[PDB]
């Protein structure tokens, strides 16, 4: 339906093929298939906001050609 | 310092997928087949195709 | 240490994360100020956050030290600035840029950790009183970082 | 398919030297670092930068 | 397999080595023709010699067949033209090409081995005398490769 | 002191930093340090003819900018 871009952790861009319906999950799924990076270890950022597993590109507000920010799991404490 | 220009080119034994079964033998490894191609060799016992060092493993390989 | 310092300030000037800048002090390419304007629609919003960023000399093998100037209300964060956070400590990445370090900070400001808190008080009153947190949040914001 | 345009950008950390120091987990690796770099990571008890998988081995990698 | 010998013909097409050539016999590009000719200095020098090759389905996993349709005195080529070299068979690569064999080819005929013949009265003449081993191979270059 | 050039098994080309009097032998040392091939798996072409271990690059009349052709090691039988 849409293309939306991943910055990966090195500045890498990668393009997704993706439905504005599709799980965080499974977008996760596709960097894993793309970069070898297993989802526990993903941290996606759009408009400062951490991307939660269970809800969606639309929840966000993710539209054709929005770049998704990759970094590493973190823990405040 | 001399890159790598030839990692974009096509696996040289299906000329299709790309260049991401490195093959693993010792401290070094051979990358100019796919996974699938680098399966193959090492399921069969065949050496490397370049160097014919034992192929310890067969690695996934990513650029990230 | 120093190529890759240049290569980060290089990518901050051509491509910096939405809300977050970051650049040498003056002479010193080991010593940054960073600012993080506050997320859209969180009690941080209309405040701008400066930090401080001493990179070792074995960067990026070391996390940079980053700790904020400008005071802020968070569970994470204390009054001295000092930020509890496993990236700038054992799980920090030589992957990790300070592009990427500002943008993870910037995720911690919207998504606390209240659980395993650095100001027991702050993280009391996160978990039950969202909007009593949001409104010292908020006056913390305007008194301090406007 | 898609290949590895990247394979010819710097080691992401001294910014200098070719991508040639492949850091192995598992079935599999990731190449982003040179050797030089990617043995002070092993040698200084780091995962791996990209997936914090630990680093089994790294292999000195050539493009035949 | 077609897609590989594909690949390798349009090198030879675009790129032509010096002294060896091949190409498919007709619409059958499993099956080449190749001719190399006689190494300078050789006992084989203004000769040309053509063979046969037959690509395995599965190759380059497996050998190319290769056998001289030109008559040649070697000690490790035979009168059927049979070629016994540890490459066309358990010593083959997946990395070998034509252009690569045919190159090899040419280096066995100037570096026999007569101690594990093909041909082993043609290996006695190589042992125990040279020029008559080289006035027969000069022989049979004119009588069949001219 | 010149410059020669290799043509290695996948057909890549690679350049080699020699001496005329450089034994066969350094040259394969040399290509394993650019390529990890060992040695004794090198057969190095020039024209037609093997490059033997104890001779030199002068011995085969090879000058600035010549091209080598690498092949795997073979034995006639
Ligand atoms: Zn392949
Ligand atoms: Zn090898
Ligand atoms: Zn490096
Ligand atoms: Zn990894």
């Amino acid at each position: 339906s849409m293309q939306i871009f991943v910055k990966t952790l090195t500045g890498k861009t990668i393009t997704l093929e993706v439905e504005p319906s599709d799980t965080i999950e499974n977008v996760k799924a596709k960097i894993q298939d793309k970069e070898g990076i297993p989802p526990d270890q993903q941290r996606l950022i759009f408009a400062g906001k951490q991307l939660e597993d269970g809800r969606t590109l639309s929840d966000y507000n993710i539209q054709k050609e929005s770049t998704l920010h990759l970094v590493l799991r973190l823990r405040g404490g | 310092p001399s890159f790598p220009h030839n990692a974009i080119e096509p696996c040289v034994i299906c000329q299709t997928r790309p260049k991401n079964g490195c093959i693993v033998h010792g401290k070094t490894g051979h990358l100019m087949a796919c996974f699938t191609c680098a399966k193959k060799l090492k399921k069969r016992n065949k050496p490397c195709p370049v160097c014919r060092q034992p192929i310890q493993m067969i690695v996934l390989t990513y650029f990230p | 240490a120093l190529k890759r310092i240049h290569k980060e300030l290089n990518d901050l000037a051509r491509d910096p994360p939405a809300q977050c800048r970051a650049g040498p002090v003056g002479d010193d390419m080991f010593h940054w100020q960073a600012t993080i304007m506050g997320p859209n629609d969180s009690p941080y919003q209309g405040g701008v956050f400066f930090l401080t960023i001493h990179f070792p000399t074995d960067y990026p093998f070391k996390p940079p030290k980053v700790a904020f100037t400008t005071r802020i209300y968070h569970p994470n964060i204390n009054s001295n600035g000092s930020i509890k956070l496993d990236i700038l400590r054992s799980q920090w990445s030589p992957a990790l840029t300070i592009s990427k370090v500002l943008l993870s900070i910037c995720s911690l400001l919207c998504d606390p950790n209240p659980d395993d808190p650095l100001v027991p008080e702050i993280a009391r009153i996160y978990k039950t009183d969202r909007e009593k947190y949001n409104r010292i949040a908020r006056e913390w914001t305007q008194k301090y970082a406007m």
